[PDB]
């Protein structure tokens, strides 16, 4: 029945809706919710349908392995595990790796960053902005012009650019075989673009398809493959000999990374020329029509580690700072502190697992994973054959995160409001953040109106973030974010390289020999979803505990002991739909997340 | 008309379907506008839930025993094969629907191959490779986590060109990318030849490009194009940026010892 939690009224009684499977996420995930008379969602059940147990397999296994079997938690954040991997068993085995070796993990994990966020957006997300179909109807002159005005600076503008495009698409449809379009919502009322826009962002479409293989030559040069780039325990495999003898056989030369330093330009380029300003006009454009839902948590509680740090090992200075904000208060940012057992904690309340006491959250150095996949009495359908899922029992592979007991957001919109509410503070490492926010607002408020014809809006950003628009805004934003500041960690290595420090991996403590019989080790990472940490326990040589908590953890949660809801949830409550049989809002505010289900669960 | 693709997806990590739009030959785009149909993938397909569903039934009964399948992960046989669950129904139930009339299934990495890391021990879903549910149509493995990108659209484009299976090894494997270990043709293989090894990290021998066999390379019994056809356009492999082979394309390699455990 109803219930009121968080400031949302949860009511599970008017129509109920299925969408299962979710599709254009990683993984697999099932949602449900009620609408009301009106078409509104009233109630949101976020289900997590799948779990391999990582943590289960790496018991007994050497800490310096471990890397590579969490980094297969994932393969679209590939390498964000293994880098928190590392980062935990040199926590927990105190080993100082040295600088260019940090300076590799930074820019393979900014790499991740650009590319995780840019495929997200055109090849996951832009088909709930952008109608497919629409785009045929648009006129090849009319897309060059609104391509000119969207972002004078692409090269690729010309009506006979636009004009081949559209008729490859037409070709493509009138085949009758509509391959990845098949059966879609196109036409629906739930989209508002001109086929103009339409036509522009499909073109771009295809030329990120066409990119992103591109950016990762950064990670195969510096990890030997993407996906799933090597990491290691202590350093990076990849040693240094710029011009020496071998040169030509070692992993990194001079040669080599100036191929690394001409990818990170091309990334710049992309972010500033294509992205970030697709992204603007879109969201220009759904906030002309109103579309200001799916803020849910993020109006309120938000919370990362903090990552990036402009000097080394030093936490004052991270470039996205962190920490947690409660109440929608954006004055005050507690820090977040991973090894404070009354910090970071998780609930199974509803999730398909067992803790001898399930009223509490344990901290991940105390964690536990024992499946117990049971349906609550109020199911409708078997246990092979879900028809309506019971919420008020256990209903999902994702455990329930909470910060001090709070539910919150995490992500790229949840850290560049923490970078804001720190620059306002005073804090000048968030400055960077800071300006793209205020720009973003003028161009989304003032710029792109006036240069389209439309009426000025007054949003504040406190009003414009908190919303399935703002998600998508602060991914592009941080995209280009990092795409800058891994322009500048190629600079410090090449210095540092030039300067006479070759050094990639620290193996003073490689064998267990040296290891403490006992040691436990966190690992954090601000990963392209939001906030990644990895908790290891090691006993005699061997992994005794390994928990990961991971950002889709916390953003697909489902309810906690106290019935409190997560950001997916939360997010989808209070929205209409147009037709509540054709998910079109549903999945638009979902993938606002980027949901990374094999993520989630592990 | 162009061949249809079922794309399902198991217990998995997505790495598979990451490196197949990595191919620079052909271009993922240009396989999936010029190519095959691309009919039902759920990281890049519009429709949802039960759209996406009805799509299955549609392909399945206009091109009978003429869509490839092809797999990504694998199927749980634990918690009632729930641990996997699509259009809440276990997705081996799903995997043995689309089976059925199938022209051919592909197999893509080590996942719906051999298991994978899901499958290492203890196994708690009891993840299952396709060849051991699905037992009655061919199969091509396609091993590697992820397997290159150009050995996932050459197999692809090998079957849609010539409308046969390629010519598999013992272990289904097509010999055209498994033929070799990578030790083979490995540039660092001189090295190897006149014992010459990195025996610590970053060492001058590593600066050297030195064979990494002593630092746990399982190139010696690993077969893959790793070495010759190399990583995403021939821009490195494993090896050439310094981490031995960790023998991604081979049956349980997740239990085989530590990585940096050396072969005997
Ligand atoms: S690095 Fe590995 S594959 Fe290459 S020669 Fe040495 S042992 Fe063989
Ligand atoms: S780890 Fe895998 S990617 Fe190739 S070099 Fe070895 S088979
Ligand atoms: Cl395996
Ligand atoms: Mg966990």
């Amino acid at each position: 029945s109803a219930y009121a939690t968080q400031g949302f009224n949860l009511d599970d009684r008017g129509r109920r809706i299925v969408v299962d499977p979710v599709t254009r996420i990683e993984g697999h995930m099932r949602c449900e919710v009620n609408v009301d008379a009106n078409n509104v969602i009233r109630n949101a059940v976020s289900t997590g349908t799948m779990w391999r147990g990582l943590e289960v397999i790496l018991k007994g296994r050497d800490p310096r392995d471990a890397w590579a079997f969490v980094e297969r938690i994932c393969g679209v954040c590939t390498g964000c595990h293994a880098l928190a991997s590392v980062r935990a068993v040199e926590n927990a085995l105190d080993i100082r790796i040295p600088k260019n070796a940090h300076l590799i993990r930074e820019i393979m994990a900014k790499t991740l960053q650009v590319h995780d966020h840019a495929v997200h957006f055109y090849h996951l997300h832009a088909l709930d902005w952008v109608d497919v179909m629409s785009a045929l109807k648009a006129d090849p002159k009319r897309t060059s012009e609104l391509q000119q005005l969207v972002s004078p600076a692409h090269p690729l503008s010309s009506a006979g650019y636009f004009r081949d495009i559209q008729n490859r698409l037409k070709r493509f449809v009138e085949s009758g075989q509509l391959g990845p379009f098949m059966n879609g919502y196109w036409g629906s009322k739930a989209y508002v673009l001109p086929p103009e826009a339409n036509l522009m962002a499909v073109t771009h479409y295809l030329e990120a398809l066409d990119l992103q293989k591109e950016w990762v030559k950064i990670h195969t040069i510096f990890g030997g493959k993407n996906p799933h780039p090597n990491y290691l325990v202590g350093g990076v495999p990849c040693a240094i000999n710029l011009d020496g003898i071998g040169a030509a056989s070692a992993p990194v030369n001079m040669e080599r990374l100036s191929f690394v330093k001409a990818r990170i330009d091309e990334i710049i380029e992309f972010n500033k020329n294509v992205y970030v300003p697709d992204v603007l006009a879109i969201g220009t454009l759904y906030k002309q029509a109103g579309w200001l839902y799916g803020g849910g948590l993020a109006a309120t509680n938000v919370l990362d580690y903090g990552e990036y740090p402009n000097v080394a090992y030093n936490k004052s200075t991270d470039q996205l700072p962190g920490g947690a904000i409660l109440n929608g208060n954006w004055d005050e940012v507690f820090p977040v502190d991973p090894r404070d057992s009354q910090q970071v904690q998780e609930f199974v309340s509803h999730s398909w697992y067992k803790y001898a006491d399930e009223s509490v959250g344990l901290h991940p150095w105390d964690g536990v994973t024992e499946p117990n996949y049971v349906l609550g009495a109020n199911t409708k359908g078997t246990r092979t054959r879900i028809e309506q899922i019971d919420e008020s029992a256990k209903y999902s592979w994702i455990k329930s995160p909470r910060w001090r007991g709070h539910a919150m957001e995490v992500g790229p919109l949840s850290r560049y409001i923490l970078a804001y509410a720190h620059a306002r503070s005073g804090n000048k490492y968030a400055e960077r953040p800071k300006e793209q926010l205020e720009y973003s607002a003028q161009m989304i408020n003032s710029a792109i109106p006036k240069a389209l014809g439309l009426p000025e809006t007054q949003y504040t950003l406190k009003q414009l973030l908190p919303s399935t628009i703002g998600r998508t805004l602060a991914r592009a934003l941080e995209s280009q974010y990092c795409g800058e500041m891994m322009h500048s960690d190629w600079h410090d290595l090449v210095a540092n390289i030039r300067a006479g420090d070759t050094a990639t991996a620290n193996v003073d403590k490689w064998d267990p020999a040296t290891w403490p019989l006992q040691a436990k080790g966190v690992g954090t990472v601000a990963a392209p979803r939001g906030a990644l940490g990895h908790w290891i326990r090691i006993k005699d040589g061997r992994i005794e505990n390994y928990q990961c908590v991971v950002p889709t953890t916390w953003n697909g949660s489902p309810r906690d002991y106290k019935g409190q809801i997560g950001a997916f949830e939360a997010s989808l409550m209070n929205t209409p739909m147009v037709n509540p049989e054709q998910p079109v809002e549903i999945l638009r505010t979902l993938h606002s997340f980027d949901p990374c289900l094999a993520c989630s669960t592990h | 008309p162009r061949t249809p693709v079922l794309w399902l997806h198991g217990l998995e990590c997505t790495c598979c379907s990451e490196s197949f739009i990595r191919s620079a030959h052909p271009l993922a785009k240009d396989v999936v506008l010029s190519m095959i149909s691309l009919d039902y993938d759920d990281t890049l397909m519009a429709a949802a839930g039960h759209q996406a569903e009805a799509i299955l039934e549609e392909i399945m009964t206009k091109y009978k025993g003429n869509y490839i399948l092809a797999v990504e992960g694998n199927p749980p046989l634990n918690q009632d094969g729930m641990s996997c669950i699509i259009g809440g129904r276990p997705f081996i139930e799903q995997l043995k629907y689309v089976a059925k009339d199938a022209k051919a299934i592909i197999s893509w990495g080590s996942c719906a191959s051999w298991g994978c890391v899901q499958a290492a021990k203890p196994n708690p879903t009891q993840a299952t490779p396709v060849h051991k549910v699905i037992t009655d149509k061919p199969i091509i493995k396609v091993p590697g986590c992820p397997p290159i990108a150009e050995v996932m659209t050459g197999v692809i484009t090998y079957m849609l060109t010539f409308d046969r299976i390629p010519e598999l090894d013992r272990q289904g494997r097509p010999k055209m990318f498994y033929s070799q270990r990578i030790h083979d043709k490995c540039y660092r293989r001189p090295h190897f030849d006149a014992g010459q090894f990195v025996e610590e990290w970053d060492d001058e021998s590593a600066r050297k490009g030195f064979c990494l066999y002593k630092m746990g390379c399982k190139g010696p019994t690993t077969y893959n194009a790793c070495s010759t056809t190399r990583w995403n356009e021939g821009t490195s492999f494993p090896i050439q940026s310094g981490h031995g082979c960790i023998g991604c394309s081979e049956d349980g390699f997740w239990d085989k010892g530590s990585f940096y455990d050396r072969l005997t």
